[PDB]
RNA sequence: AGGGAAACAACCCAGACCGCCAGCUAAGGUCCCAAAGUUGUGGUUAAGUGGUAAACGAUGUGGGAAGGCUUAGACAGCUA
RNA sequence: GAUGUCGGCUCAUCACAUCCUGGGGCUGAAGCCGGUCCCAAGGGUAUGGCUGUUCGCCAUUUAAAGUGGUACGCGAGCUGG
RNA sequence: CGCUGAAAGCAUCUAAGCGGGAAACUUGCCUCAAGAUGAGAUCUCACUGGGAACUUGAUUCCCCUGAAGGGCCGUCGAAG
């Protein structure tokens, strides 16, 4: 089945702006989130959003699917606010956030001092934690890709950032 | 990677991506099974 | 005996292009028609008989396909080892009047008549021309 | 924007802990500021800077009017420099006083000149040997180029030609001391050029 | 000899008695250098293939017959 | 009815199938070292003993002492072993 | 090396979108450079006489006038 057919129900009095060409969500707990699409056709219904196709490419198949999952990405991130969590796994490691800047222990002769880009905060509820709270997908992933590959980890200790659990392979020295 | 002429998969867990115009093979496993081109 | 034109009696016009999503060759090939003079009916090959040409968005044309990250466009340089180039899309940031010239260029004649058709043609890449007093028409929008 | 000098001779001053520092004399004319070039009229932004005491029998009158929108009343020599942002109007003499010490500065002459000097001065090009056989040649260049195939001799090669007057600047020099009452810039180094020429000294490119 | 293959004795076309500011054709062609279709119709290729090549490899794509299972719930997926 | 052949000196220029430095998958990679394969041609790239020698074998270095094309580069530029 | 993400309910660095990335590339630093026949730009200085022929961008001659300037010439130069 596809994802194209399903629908986006969104909740709890989520604001559409639409032009047909350059669709604007504004909710609470954050707004003005927007995406332009090429060419697609988008109805308005009563509460859900149904995303028709035209010219039955390989290429309108495929771009269908993709601004339905964009869209989707859109209603969840004013309802929900997106988080990676991150750990810090070593001995003499440890990381603090002051207001907008995260500054870091990694082992290194100068300590690393990175810049939160924009509305997006790092809270530490550790020495050994970051949460990184937005509201879009990418932007979320994006600073907490750079923030790992500053030190990323080892098969031999694990002495690296490291972020949600599930991510890490080993062997014996 | 591994640059090969031949490209194949090794286990279960290898699957064959054809990224950017050519055929690599990236696998879920062991590293030992990342073939570049072929 | 058939007729030849005489060049103190020739006579000669101002045309206005605008290129704002025309694609390279194809738009090129129509003004190097019109500066050899293929549209006129008293047309010799040895004398010059053309229209003034003002080109002016040469920064809005418009190539095919993957050719913006490609076409590489070489030139020598006199020394050993100084063979250069540069593609398509570093160049129109540089100077963009010299893509739509360099295409023109090379589908005249090498002599030095091509030399003349060739001052013929003026390009901008600006959206208006010093050239009011003449008044040029516009041609094939 | 810099000062506009003169060459004057190589001295060496000493530290009263013990060491000696080579240092070359500069003397400094005050310069008046001929004109000023806005960027509307020109596209570029620059001053016109004088330097003084020409015979008023050489000026043609052509530069003596030239000469008399400001009351410059100039000189040999008219030299210009680009700046970024500055305001100087009429005639203004700069001084010695733009610097202080340390102050890295860069110093452009032009050099002394030797007249048509062969490969060995020219390129540093060593040359065959004295004894052991040789004919008439113990000095010449060696071969030019390949046999057949290019044909030709390959432009950019290094023969030989006259070892230049050319314009050449040294960079990076540091001011040791500035004295406003003889008018002098001492700089530690060498400085291009034969004694009484002439000399520019910018603050640094690099710095 | 002449025309074609960028230049190309021996490959395609055709065998020059002389004159013409006359017409129809052959191989090769018809966007601009360069004489003549930016002609009509039906599809295909995105790699500049066209405009160099072998074993061999691959969820590139277009067509044509095949079967295999499936609203009694298949394949995926989340659930033990 | 003539295109002067090997090695040395002088002077060079291009290829990349990389010797050094630069970026980097995998390792039977603990660390220091490495092995192997993709990307990269910007600047570098030893003095001697023995032989007509290129080659080689040695002694001592060095970040490293690269492999080819250019009539096996170069005699109207030198030498003549 | 990725981040979001479909086609292909999952996965997926790519088809759309969004980044990090080396002495190589383009500036950056030093020099020549409008013969760049596309021969550029600024500032300032000079010169305000007639007449005829033949044909009127008018051309040609005759006579007066030679300025801004530059060159020859001389003394020379860490320029040759």
């Amino acid at each position: 089945s596809r994802v194209a057919k399903n629908p986006v129900k969104l909740p709890a009095g989520v604001e559409i702006k639409l032009a047909g060409q350059q669709l604007s969500i504004k909710g609470a707990k954050g707004a003005l989130e927007l995406k332009v699409h090429p060419s697609v056709e988008v109805i308005q219904d009563s509460g859900e959003l149904r995303f028709a196709a035209r010219n039955g490419d390989q290429q309108t198949r495929a771009m269908a699917g993709t601004t339905r999952a964009l869209v989707n990405n859109m209603v969840v991130g004013v309802s929900q606010g997106f988080e990676r969590k991150l750990q810090l796994v070593g001995v003499g490691y440890k990381a603090q956030a002051k207001g907008q800047v995260l500054s870091l222990s990694l082992g290194f002769s100068h300590p690393v001092d990175y810049e939160l880009p924009a509305g997006i905060v790092a809270e530490t509820p550790s020495q050994t934690d970051i949460l990184i709270k937005g509201i879009d997908k990418q932007l979320v992933g994006q600073v907490a890709a750079e923030i790992r590959d500053f030190r990323p980890p080892e098969p031999y200790k694990g002495k690296g950032v490291r972020y949600a659990d599930e991510v890490v392979r080993r062997k014996e020295a | 990677m591994k640059v090969r002429a031949s490209v194949k998969k090794l286990c279960r867990n290898c699957k064959i991506i054809r990224r950017d115009g050519i055929v690599r093979v990236i696998c879920s496993a062991e590293p030992r099974h990342k073939q570049r081109q072929g | 005996k058939t007729y030849t034109a005489k060049p103190e009696t020739v006579q000669r016009d101002w045309f206005v292009v605008d290129a704002a999503g025309q694609t390279l060759g194809r738009l090129a090939t129509e003004i190097a028609r019109r500066l050899r003079g293929k549209h006129k009916p008293e047309y010799t090959p040895h004398v010059d008989t053309g229209d003034y040409i003002v080109v002016i968005n040469a920064e809005q044309v418009r190539v095919t396909g993957a050719k913006t990250t490609d076409k590489m466009y070489y030139h020598h340089s006199g020394f050993p080892g100084g063979i250069k180039s540069i593609n398509f899309e570093k160049l129109i940031a540089k100077a963009p009047e010299r893509v739509i010239e360099t295409a023109v260029k090379g589908m005249l004649p090498k002599n030095p008549l091509g030399r003349d058709m060739y001052r013929k043609l003026k390009v901008y890449k600006g959206a208006s021309h010093p050239h009011t007093a003449q008044q040029p028409q516009e041609l094939k929008i | 924007i810099g000062v506009v000098g003169r060459k004057c001779g190589m001295t060496r001053i000493f530290t009263e802990e013990g060491v000696s520092i080579p240092v070359t004399v500069i003397e400094v004319e005050p310069n008046r500021v001929t004109q000023f070039k806005t960027e509307e009229t020109d596209g570029y932004r620059a001053v016109q800077v004088t330097a003084g005491e020409r015979r008023a029998s050489r000026v043609t009158k052509a530069q003596a009017g030239h000469f008399a929108k400001a009351n410059v009343a100039a000189g040999r020599g008219v030299w210009e420099f680009r700046l970024g942002e500055e305001q100087y109007a009429a005639g203004d003499q700069i001084t010695v006083d733009l610097f202080q010490a340390g102050q890295m500065v860069d110093v452009t002459g032009e050099s002394k000149g030797k007249g048509f000097a062969g490969t060995i001065k020219r390129w540093n090009f060593r040359g065959q040997d004295n004894t052991h056989g040789n004919s008439v040649s113990h000095r010449v260049p060696g071969s030019i180029g390949q046999c057949q195939t290019p044909g030709r001799v390959f432009k950019g090669k290094k023969m030989s030609g006259h070892l230049g007057a050319e314009r050449v600047t040294v960079q990076s020099l540091e001011i040791v001391r500035v004295d406003a009452e003889r008018n002098l810039l001492l700089v530690k180094g060498a400085v291009p050029g034969a004694t009484g020429g002439d000399v520019i000294v910018r603050p640094a490119a690099k710095a």
